[PDB]
RNA sequence: AUAUCA
């Protein structure tokens, strides 16, 4: 029972990276209904913005 | 295209994309009027639309190099769906389905690269090396978990991703002599500097030590001081020389442990290099603590 | 960021007056309204130039290269 | 109607296959190639067909055939319409549902509402408007750049010939 | 464009600066203001089409 | 200045009133398409491109 | 029933200025050297 | 000449907004066409109609 | 797909 073969790191790593990036808060590249726009690019027009 | 009026051999023509025309740059004759935006047209195949609202999104991109041309959708749940018909139409796809299932050996390569911390360009070379040699009569009956373990070092040896064969022996599995012969029948169809970053990091040495070890090891080879010792040993030895020269030292036991070499062997290379320690170091190396060239162990 | 040379509305040079204004406040303790007026900034267009300036350059200088 | 629409013609026996114009392909860079959702959906129909043909030809296991028929039924059906009530949608790897033919005609932005009943056009121009007390009621101030882009095709005639030659 | 008056035929007047200038009294039919509104311009290509615009 | 328009002192504009800096950033990758095909950073020659 | 370490599992993105972020215990002059805006 | 009216005059804080005419202005007269429909492409960006 | 513009 080789440990490195057992636990797939990419599962949680890219699983969070997907949500945060795209914004479809759910698993994963097969998302719907998933809630899009949960994560979005921070407005940097003005400081108040 | 070539202008029908002029005809000069290097046919100088411009694509005035903005006016949607293709012009002959010499006479000015328009050679074509229908002109399409390839960027936006490609946006219809590979988009950001995963929901399904885009009316522009109407196709999908495929990879004819890796999976040939296998167009195939998947029966899945939609908005208004009974969980019954999904099962039946999927249980019906089971009777229509061997080699169209050996593509799950790509899932073996993908799960091995991600367990070996390997880039996206390496997987796609390992998957192309495996697709073009898994049904060969030249490989015949080699250990099927050692021919995909050999096609990962084939994909790494083109994508410039330093991975020793003993690094892939740790992943799976590998029988050494078995995946060493298989790494040659497919090939018909590392260096000192490679290890230095990782070994040093585990060692916990500074950039200064890494650079010097890296310089020494190269010089050792250039000098041909170590006739045929394995590069891993050379590197571990060089790391020993440089580190001992600097403040934060590391012992043979500790270097060997990281390099996965034995102290005796590191000793072997080290003593061979030591005689030309002076030539080996970077010129602006600063020996510190109390370790100058004269004082280095010499062991 | 960095004092405007010349008031936008009338174009009276205001570029020289900055340090002098900042000095009449620390060194002379003087209130803003007197310092401006001392410096001969009489029209409100000219007054607003110095009075409402934010010398961001000084923060910008705090970064190394 | 005995000529144009006999009821026997509602059940599909032969399938008209649309040409590439209706389902364009794009050849990017030798390892990237894009096919239209219809070309995908067709290939499934075909695969499901080729399968069921082999089953009938061979030893027909009755219940393993009708199992493969109602798969074919699905692919053909889902190709004309993917938004079917009760049935599962045919999905395309990325999780997105296949753009059926129905769905291309349907909405605003469909072929009807959005390519025929209204469409974008050439000899069009758009910019920020501003007022003018010095323009006459019936005129419109046109920016030089906009005038220099928009064109009128004028026929060379004795009346304009000289003028036209000058603008040329 | 909920009006026939939301699309009207005007005389060109080539001018400098990047905005479409309109007479103020023609504001109301279009329902325009100058708070950042944009407007569309279409050019007829035939003597026939031009007549349609100018005459109707 | 009728119907939400305004008049600006062209004299003031010259003196720096309301000017602004503008920075756009263009990006590009040198992508690797499988075992052989690789994009390149270079000045294309019009005869072989 | 008789009887006969620390593993990596993933990379979690950090929110800036949080406890785990480097910039949390950062002074004004610190941030400037780090080419961040205070 | 003096104005018969007296003008309400004084400083007021005015903001410069992201909408500038030159990033808006657009004109087309024959240009790129879509592949499927063979109709003018979309948006200022793409030199659409 | 989000944000936004009148
Ligand atoms: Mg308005
Ligand atoms: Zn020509
Ligand atoms: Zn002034």
């Amino acid at each position: 029972f080789n440990m490195k073969l057992a636990i797939n790191a990419k599962t949680i790593t890219s699983g969070l990276k997907y949500a945060l990036a795209t914004g479809n808060w759910g698993e994963q590249k097969k998302a719907m209904s998933s809630r899009a726009g949960v994560s979005q690019v921070l407005n940097r027009y003005t400081y108040s913005s | 295209l070539t202008c029908p009026e002029c005809k000069v051999y290097p046919p100088k023509i411009v694509e005035r994309f903005s006016e949607g025309d293709v012009v002959c740059a010499l006479c000015g004759l328009v050679l074509s009027d229908k002109l399409v935006d390839t960027r936006s047209e490609w946006r219809t195949f590979s988009n950001d639309d995963h929901n399904g609202d885009d009316p522009s999104r109407v196709g999908e991109a495929s990879n004819p190099l890796l999976d040939g041309n296998n167009l195939s959708t998947r029966i899945g749940k939609g908005e208004t769906t009974d969980m019954r018909f999904t099962k039946e139409l999927n249980k019906a796809q089971g009777k229509n389905v061997k080699d169209n299932e050996v593509q799950a050996a790509f899932a073996k390569i993908t799960m091995l690269c991600d367990a070996a911390e390997l880039p996206k360009i390496v997987k796609d070379c390992a998957k192309e090396a495996y697709k073009l040699c898994h049904d060969e009569k030249t490989l015949k009956g080699k250990s099927m978990e050692s021919i995909m373990a050999a096609s990962i070092l084939i994909g790494c040896r083109r994508a410039e991703v330093a991975r020793t064969f003993k690094e892939i022996q740790s992943l799976i599995h590998v029988k050494t002599k078995e995946f060493g012969k298989t790494l040659n029948i497919m090939k018909n169809i590392a260096q000192n500097l490679t290890y230095i970053p990782r070994f040093c990091s585990h060692l916990g040495l500074p950039m200064q030590v890494t650079t010097s070890a890296e310089y020494t090891a190269k010089k050792c080879k250039e000098i041909k001081e170590i006739a045929g010792k394995s590069p891993i040993t050379i590197a571990v030895v060089s790391i020993y020389l440089n580190i001992l020269l600097f403040q934060i030292p590391i012992t043979a036991a500790k270097v060997g442990q990281t390099l996965q070499v034995t102290e005796g062997t590191i000793k072997s290379g080290y003593k061979i290099l030591y005689e030309h320690r002076d030539k080996l170091v970077d010129p602006q190396l600063i020996a510190n603590g109390v370790v100058s060239l004269d004082n280095l162990p010499g062991v | 960021m960095i004092v405007p040379v010349r008031c936008f509305s009338c174009g009276k040079v205001v570029g020289d007056k900055w340090e002098s204004y900042l000095n009449l406040l620390q060194e002379d303790e003087l209130d803003e309204g007197t310092a401006l007026s001392r410096l001969g900034l009489k029209r409100y267009c000219c007054r607003r130039m110095i009075l409402t300036h934010v010398d961001l350059i000084e923060k910008f200088l705090r970064y190394n290269p | 109607n005995e000529v144009f629409s006999r009821p026997e013609w509602m059940i599909l026996t032969c399938l008209p296959v649309p040409p590439p114009p209706v389902r364009p392909s794009i050849s990017f860079n030798e390892s990237q190639r894009g096919e239209d959702d219809l070309t995908f959906k067709l290939a499934d129909i075909l695969k499901a067909n080729i399968s069921l043909e082999t089953l009938e030809h061979n030893g027909a296991p009755h219940h393993a055939i009708e199992e493969a028929e109602s798969l074919l039924q699905f692919h053909v059906a889902t190709y004309m319409d993917n938004d079917i009530a009760g049935q599962p949608q045919a999905l395309q790897k990325s999780g997105r549902p296949v753009k059926s033919i129905r769905a291309r005609l349907k909405g605003k932005e469909g072929r009807i509402r959005g390519n025929l009943m209204g469409k974008r056009v050439d000899f069009s121009a758009r910019t920020v408007i501003s007022g003018d007390p010095n323009l006459e009621l019936d005129q419109v101030g046109v920016p030089k750049s906009i005038a220099k882009t928009l064109t009128y095709p004028e026929v060379v005639t004795p009346y304009n010939i000289d003028r036209l030659t000058q603008l040329v | 464009s909920l009006h026939k008056m939301s699309m009207m035929a005007h005389r060109v007047k080539v001018i400098p600066y990047s905005t479409f200038r309109l007479n103020l009294s023609v504001t109301s039919p279009y329902n325009a203001d100058f708070d950042g509104d944009e407007m569309n311009l279409h050019v007829p290509q035939s003597e026939e089409t031009r007549a349609e615009l100018s005459q109707l | 200045n009728q119907e939400d328009s305004m008049i600006m002192n062209q004299s003031s504009i010259d003196r720096g009133l309301f000017r602004s800096l503008f920075f756009r950033s263009y990006m590009d990758q040198e992508k690797k398409y499988g075992m052989s095909i690789t994009e390149t950073f270079e000045k294309p020659q019009r005869t072989n491109t | 029933k008789y009887e006969l370490g620390k593993v990596f599992i993933g990379r979690l993105p950090i929110m800036l200025r949080s406890k785990n972020c480097y910039l949390s215990e950062a002074t004004e002059s610190d941030l400037y050297k780090l080419k961040e805006c205070p | 000449k003096k104005l018969m009216a007296q003008i309400f005059f004084g400083p007021t804080y005015y903001q410069r907004l992201r909408h500038m005419v030159d990033d808006k202005i657009h004109a087309r007269a024959r240009g790129p066409m879509q592949v499927l429909t063979r109709q003018p492409v979309e948006g200022r960006s793409r030199d659409g109609g």
